[PDB]
């Protein structure tokens, strides 16, 4: 008789994988021993089809970070989480005066200590977020991007001034909290080509769903 | 000071702990909603709109599959003929997944509800015409024929007098739990079956085409419900 | 059957069908409390809110279908379209009456719907490698509306057969000609920019193809009439 | 005078050990640093008995984590419990995507943090478990199979994209509660020989008890 | 001593021995606010609810005891099994009589119970190696019921000697001839299959076996009549 | 914050503590128990019920 499991909170609750820093002590990869995660709620695949489900969103979250070595091995290593939230500029180096600016709420937390954990508010100038916007901001490369969508960055490092002496990895989880959507539309149904634009494959456009011989056979 | 013990569970993180975590920006103040129309609130009012339920599941030609939307009825077709096919299984494979309906169920595990078909002829106002419409409960089989289809529930629809029909799929449950290769599934068997027939054969007078198209809408009634939460796609966010 | 007219503008249409209200929302307007009550918005009556009847489309055999976008569509349109240029902030709702002149003997069917954020997509090179974005001639069609060139996946990779979730209504050639929907000023903010900024496409699509015996008028026409409800204009320039 | 200790609640209370997953380093055994356990409450030898005193219950769940090597030692290493649902596809590589489905909801722990715990609803979609099904699912190899008593499955594996630095062990507890059970049953008298049916060895049937050798001597 | 009638069934059965009523509970219909409320589910009354008489056992000396499975042993007769095979759905409650005709020169004693989910099970190859299960013949062996070959563990490795625990009734031939017993629907679900789901099993062994002195009728006759009370099915095919 | 003092037992897992855990579905609804006949909440009940005593305990 019940119908809790089907409500908007319910369908966008849990915490998911948005994101994973890699903080390698050898390599191509981040070798500033710092990261830059601007927020994507795409980073969980499921996500965007979901989401695409309506027009506009408002919602909070909380991101939990668990770290720990490739081996999932913990170690005695100190870290710093720095939010710098839209607008502000981001690190660009490991001795960026932006890891002191006070504005940039930071989190210092060890491996060794639970996943760290924050709450972050509804931060576009909106009054809501929109997954589709039909316009330009004031043919071209501009159409359909909201930008008012900015949630903000996570900057990511150990703390120190010398290298870190174990290779590590930062997973990033968000909990959407607080949700409330409208104008649902038709559920995305051609995969998807790019992250910012609804684009499809016009060679491979496929039906909806599975096909059979004849109407009249089942 | 104030004696504790922590117990199991103490430094865990679940992903589905829904408690409160420290606020980063507290002095921020969000900018305020304001009203904007169609909020939803319940996934099950999605559930309730009726879209269009792709019968016609066969043309896979790219050019072709605006026509998987509708199937049709045509002055060759003979009284008796079976028409179209198709069982009333929503989370499935097969037609339903075209509908709104269908596509919710699949981020869910198991459901059950009377369901909604409405048939709207799109024929010439000048055709006329009878065609029966027929449910065949779960376990029963596709009757043999018109006559034994009429043996059981069933609408005679005469699309002469009224243009469109709804059928009502008294229920269906995704609830029987399946464990087949090694993948467990939780697959219905309530598979029901709506079958159409001519009744009589299509009728038209000079100047109106030979072959009319039916287009079947389909959605939930308010008694549908859905359980377990899963999370499942093919269509996911690219590198 | 009786002729409604306001203002200059005079059609002729049957009684009352039944009309949609998009989301069950009329459209109103804003008051003093808001944003901008320092730069009072002007709220035109006169003439700017009136019956605005574009180009008759001719629905064919192979039509795919067309779509407009909104207020795009006005903006180069009469003393709207004056408004709408000149004016920094605009909101607006619309009477949208989509309508077809056919004989009994014609037959086919067309959805009519409004899609808010109509986000139109490319083909993205066939291959879907390339990261191609939709022209400004396809993005905001003007008074002609535009064609959509895959309607299955109303040219942005999404299931027609799942438009009916939005303000919509059939027009069947066999038992209606008509179709009228009442579309709310739907926005994540109060104003917006008239030209940047489309608030929503409509979408008219055969489903059940267009079709009649060899002697018969051979085109259909679909005639859009629209009239803007509860719109408001500020800054001018 | 008080009987407290026959309730049902009593007779099934406690936290028994269910099952045990090993995570060796070098082995035949579950090779890919995962391992996949099915529910099965009959883990604890004496259940299977208890339990089927009854032809129907219902019950919670608890479920503690006992994690550490083979020695008993404690070591700096985190895991993954996920538990996919019923009905939900089981990880099948160290790096299938259902480790990452929101909808199986995990719990990540370190080795050295105390014991993991969790609750588990009663999952079945029927009214209650029953141990008993004179029937076929819809001579035979489907006769007894009452399906709808899937609980879940719990997936577990040492975190991290490398095999762990250590050989590990995890022992599952299982704590039934908020029982309720109806239509007893005689108790099993007879050897179990497999564990979805009651089938017994016709050639060893022995008397339910002990023998003596008259009935006049005692 | 008196006979009663339902339908054009009569049975001569005396006046009224102690009847048991299977865990206190008559056997009720299920009411419409219930999971299939749209496809209201028809409660049989004519004649599909009265005396169904089942060919009769023969006890002898060397008797081990029978069973019977419901509903499966009236889907193959009459107007009951009618509904039974083409109903989707099925629920319903039992009136069971067992009774004997034996001479006061006879002697004996059997036990007479329901056991709920009575499944079977088999030996196992003897040596309990082989998985092998029971046949169909076994599992639902229809009017005529079937002969245990191990009662002590009820063909299932369970204690007779533990059976009264479930709904019973002791036929000791020199007190009575005659047990009944009212089973009400019992199952972890309001509906069920009716060929697929046997809800309980009918247990008659003797415990005190079947003796008399030579020249006495060598076999008695356990006759079971069974009447359904409070029947409900589903779905038509 | 608030002033606590961890005692020993901290971190201890009893096998018969009956206390309370993160429930890991935390939006799943249980489908609902309906009545079922028979339903025993006290092992007394089946000790008080007769059964059959093998006195007689001899042939194997
Ligand atoms: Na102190």
């Amino acid at each position: 008789h019940s119908t809790a499991e089907t409500t908007l909170d319910s369908f966008f609750s849990r915490a998911g994988l948005v994101g994973e820093i890699d903080l390698p002590l050898k390599g191509t990869t981040n070798p500033n021993g710092y990261a830059n995660w601007d927020i994507d709620i795409t980073g969980y695949a499921q996500m965007r089809r979901k989401v695409e489900l309506f027009t506009y969103m408002r919602f909070d979250a909380e991101f939990t970070f668990v770290a720990c070595t490739p081996t999932g091995e913990v170690v005695p290593q100190l870290l710093q989480y720095m939010f710098v939230p839209p607008g502000a500029p981001k690190p660009d180096s490991r001795e960026s005066l932006a890891w002191q600016t006070a504005t940039n709420p930071s989190v210092f937390v060890k491996l060794s200590d639970p996943p760290a954990q924050v709450s972050v508010p509804f931060m576009s100038p909106a009054s809501a977020y929109q997954w589709f916007y039909d316009g330009y901001p004031t043919k071209d490369l501009e159409y359909g991007a909201m930008p008012n969508n900015m949630m903000g960055t996570f900057s990511v490092r150990t703390v120190g001034t010398s290298k870190s002496k174990y290779p590590l990895v930062v997973r990033i989880y968000m909990r959407m909290k607080h949700v409330r959507a409208w104008i649902p539309r038709p559920m995305r149904n051609q995969n998807y080509l790019f992250k910012a634009n609804p684009n499809y494959a016009g060679n491979s456009i496929k039906p909806t769903g599975a096909s059979r011989t004849a109407i009249t056979t089942l | 000071g104030f004696p504790t013990e922590l117990k199991p569970g103490t430094n865990q993180f679940l992903t589905t702990d829904d408690g409160v975590s420290a606020p980063i920006l507290p002095n921020f103040h969000p900018t305020p909603c304001i009203h904007i129309p169609g909020e939803v609130r319940n996934l099950l009012e999605l559930c309730q709109v009726e879209t269009i339920l792709e019968v016609n599941n066969v043309p896979t030609n790219a050019t072709s599959l605006m026509e998987r939307l509708r199937f049709p009825v045509s002055a060759q077709a003979g009284k008796g003929e079976l028409c179209a096919v198709f069982r009333a299984d929503p989370g499935r494979n097969g037609p339903w997944q075209s509908t709104l309906l269908g596509q919710l169920c699949g981020y869910y595990t198991q459901w059950s509800g009377s369901l909604e078909v409405t048939f709207m002829f799109t024929g010439s106002f000048m055709a006329t015409g009878k065609m029966l419409i027929a449910y065949t409960p779960p376990g029963g089989p596709l009757p043999k024929d018109r006559a034994t289809a009429m043996l059981g529930t069933h609408v005679i629809w005469d699309f002469g007098l009224q243009s469109s029909v709804t059928l009502v799929i008294p229920w269906i449950s995704n609830t029987h739990y399946r464990a087949h290769a090694r993948d467990g599934v939780f697959d219905y068997y309530t598979t029901g079956l709506v079958s159409i027939w001519y009744q009589t054969n299509y009728v038209v007078p000079i100047g109106a085409p030979n072959t009319a198209y039916i287009i079947a809408l389909a959605a939930a009634q308010k008694n549908f419900t859905m359980k377990l939460c899963k999370d499942a796609s093919d269509i996911l966010q690219t590198g | 059957v009786a002729q409604l007219t306001i203002g200059n503008s005079t059609i002729t249409t049957q009684e009352a069908a039944n009309i949609i209200v998009g989301y069950g929302e009329w459209p109103s307007y804003c008051s003093d409390s808001d944003a901008t009550a320092v730069d009072k918005p002007t709220r035109p009556d006169v003439s700017v809110n009136r019956f605005y009847t574009l180009d008759t489309k001719l629905w064919e055999k192979s039509s795919k279908g067309w779509y407009w976008k909104f207020p795009d569509v006005l903006t180069e349109t009469g003393v709207f379209g004056q408004n709408a240029q000149f004016h920094y902030l605009y909101r607006s709702g619309f009477c949208i009456h989509v309508q077809c002149n056919a004989s009994k003997f014609h037959q086919g069917a067309l959805l009519v719907a409004v899609l808010p954020e109509y986000v139109i997509g490319t083909v993205a090179g066939g291959t879907g490698t390339e990261d191609t974005h939709p022209p400004y001639k396809q993005t905001q069609p003007g008074a002609d509306g535009f064609e959509l060139q895959h309607p299955y996946v109303l040219d942005a990779g999404i299931p027609i057969s799942q438009l009916t979730v939005c303000p919509h209504q059939w027009i069947n050639l066999r038992t209606n000609n008509c179709a009228t929907i009442i579309v709310p000023y739907i926005n994540a903010l109060p104003f917006d920019s008239a030209l940047n900024h489309c608030n929503f496409g409509l979408l008219v699509v055969p489903i059940s193809p267009l079709d009649y015996d060899q002697g018969a008028t051979p085109v259909i026409p679909i005639t859009i009439t629209l009239a803007p409800m509860c719109s408001e204009f500020a800054g001018l320039r």
